[PDB]
């Protein structure tokens, strides 16, 4: 994408998660399985019906043509009404068609955005008790059983406690 | 005994500003009518509390 | 022990508010309001040369001379013409007046 | 924000930079304190003027409506009047609203690009000579007094000069 | 640029590489050379027609204005013919330039993006087997002669196979 999360490494999706939009699964020894984030989730759903509820009500006030008869020596009067109310249509039409568009490409894009600032996010915790496999994979110089899974959900995975294990652990 | 370059049937009008919501017919040099109520423009960034 | 630097950006105590598509109010260092809400609630004169006010009278009943219509007799030069929306004083003795509007639309200039 | 910069890492911001909008601070034994970036916040300033003066004067040309009368025979033409003068005041409306929502939302996110990227700019010059601790601060593998601290700042740093203390004075 | 890409670290571009908008040359012992990437420039390629073809004919559609005559009695008509057609002309003209605007600045940072993203996809794939020079440019802790360039371009460089000899190789 924009951000080059999606179609970007990540490479794909999946099905296994239905608890929101994007998440994570692990593989511990203690448990694996699909859980996906709440507050980033949370936060795009919000903003997203934010933009259609913005869109959809920023046609509220809109041109509605009613109307009208004239004689056939009204011709002029008559082809003006004509070009008029066919040229609002028009501009509407455009307006409307035009908004969708962007607004679409925007909020796809946005998705790839909100992807690729989770991981960096997880990354400028986790990194260097950590080896990015460059997949969109996290793997470890340590064991992090699930409570600690979680602190890194929460945000807090508590980095100098396990960062000896790794220190050592690592090279090889 | 006012003197204003811009003249709505309400009011007369001393502004800077490139548009107005008070009303649709006016006499001057005046800003653009809009119906909105809000016009807003972002010039700087977010405000984040320092924490 | 160490030294290091970090990277940051501004922050006051500006309460000032937009909105977005995305974000409803939003709270931001600096913003121009670009909108004019506030009139003086007056009628004035117009670089300095003063509008016609056809007080209780219509345009009809000022060019025509209704004699409820006097001070209008003669008048300056003007910057525009403040006429009521259904003036008291037009045609006295009951009558019509022929493409009325087209008139006034020509007095507009 | 879209870029992950703001409430991302950064999380907040200095009440103690008046000398522009983004910058840095620095723990010197030598000395510490607020110096804002001089050519980021110079073209950010430049690019925000040009977007503001770009939409107020992108109506400078509008629609204008001034008056009319119509007899009680006209109704239709009064009535095609009002629609086409009441369309146009909708449309310039709509125009506005949504040129400012907009730009506003494309200036908050190109504010959190311009700080990431100066970040990154940053990272991409010092990188291995520092450990990065992702609260968007470089910790030092060796000193950097002030001058160089400046040469961080003027964009060079001289990388091999400091490479080697650093270099052995890493690990353990 | 909003990416960083450009006039970022990459600084310039090639005058020496005509095969497409954006690619590699390197450096091998074996050969040297300008080669660039077929399908990122294939796609912003289709892309950008995408959106031309998407602009033009989002007019094809739009306002035109032809003739009147109005009697001297008509004045009023007239004038409001008058302020119809003209504008319909105001507002379809700010379409285009507008449009025209929005569509340049997100082309040029679509450009960006693009590129930024084709180098962290190359980053992500040779990362710990090669040192960033930060100027966009990867120095190697083995030799990937030319076969394995083209691997590397192709997209499959092989990690785990040149592992080890970069492995020993780097450090010191
Ligand atoms: C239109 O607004 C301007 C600005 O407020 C007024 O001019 C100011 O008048 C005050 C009071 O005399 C002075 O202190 C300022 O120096 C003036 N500023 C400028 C830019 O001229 C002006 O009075 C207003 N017009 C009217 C007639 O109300």
């Amino acid at each position: 994408g924009l951000f080059g999360a999606i179609a970007g490494f990540i490479e794909g999706g999946w099905q296994g998660m239905v608890d929101g939009w994007y998440g994570y699964h692990h593989s511990n020894d203690q448990g694996s399985g699909y859980a996906a984030d709440k507050e980033s989730t949370q936060k795009a759903f919000d903003g997203i019906t934010n933009k259609v509820n913005s869109v959809i009500e920023k046609m509220n006030t809109q041109f509605e043509a009613v109307g009208k008869e004239f004689s056939n020596l009204e011709r002029r009067l008559e082809n003006l009404n004509k070009k008029m109310e066919d040229g609002f249509l028009d501009v509407w039409t455009y307006n409307a068609e035009l908004l969708v568009l962007m607004e679409n490409e925007r909020t796809l894009d946005f998705h790839d955005s909100n992807v690729k600032n989770l991981y960096d996010k997880v990354r400028m915790q986790l990194r260097d008790n950590v080896k990015e496999l460059g997949n969109g994979c996290f793997e470890f110089y340590h064991k992090c059983d699930d409570e600690c899974m979680n602190s890194v959900k929460n945000g807090t995975y508590d980095y100098p406690k396990y960062e000896e294990e790794s220190k050592l652990n690592r090279n090889e | 005994n006012c003197e204003t370059k811009c003249q709505t049937p309400l009011g007369a009008i001393n502004t800077t500003l490139p548009f107005h919501n008070v009303h649709p017919l006016t006499i001057g040099e005046c800003p653009k009518y809009v119906k909105s109520e809000k016009l807003v423009l972002a010039t700087g960034l977010r405000n984040v509390p320092q924490i | 022990p160490g030294d290091q630097i970090c990277i940051g950006y501004h922050a006051n105590n500006s309460t000032e508010k937009v909105d977005t598509i995305l974000e409803r109010n939003v709270t931001v260092t600096h913003a121009k309001d670009i909108l004019e809400k506030t009139h003086n609630g007056k009628l004035c004169k117009l670089n300095g040369i003063p509008p016609l006010e056809l007080g209780d009278c219509s345009i009809a009943g000022w060019l025509l001379g209704n004699p409820e219509c006097d001070r209008l007799l003669s008048v300056p030069e003007w910057s525009y013409i403040m006429e009521k929306e259904n003036p008291r004083d037009g045609l006295c003795y009951p009558g019509s007046f022929n493409d009325y509007e087209e008139l006034k639309h020509l007095l507009s200039s």
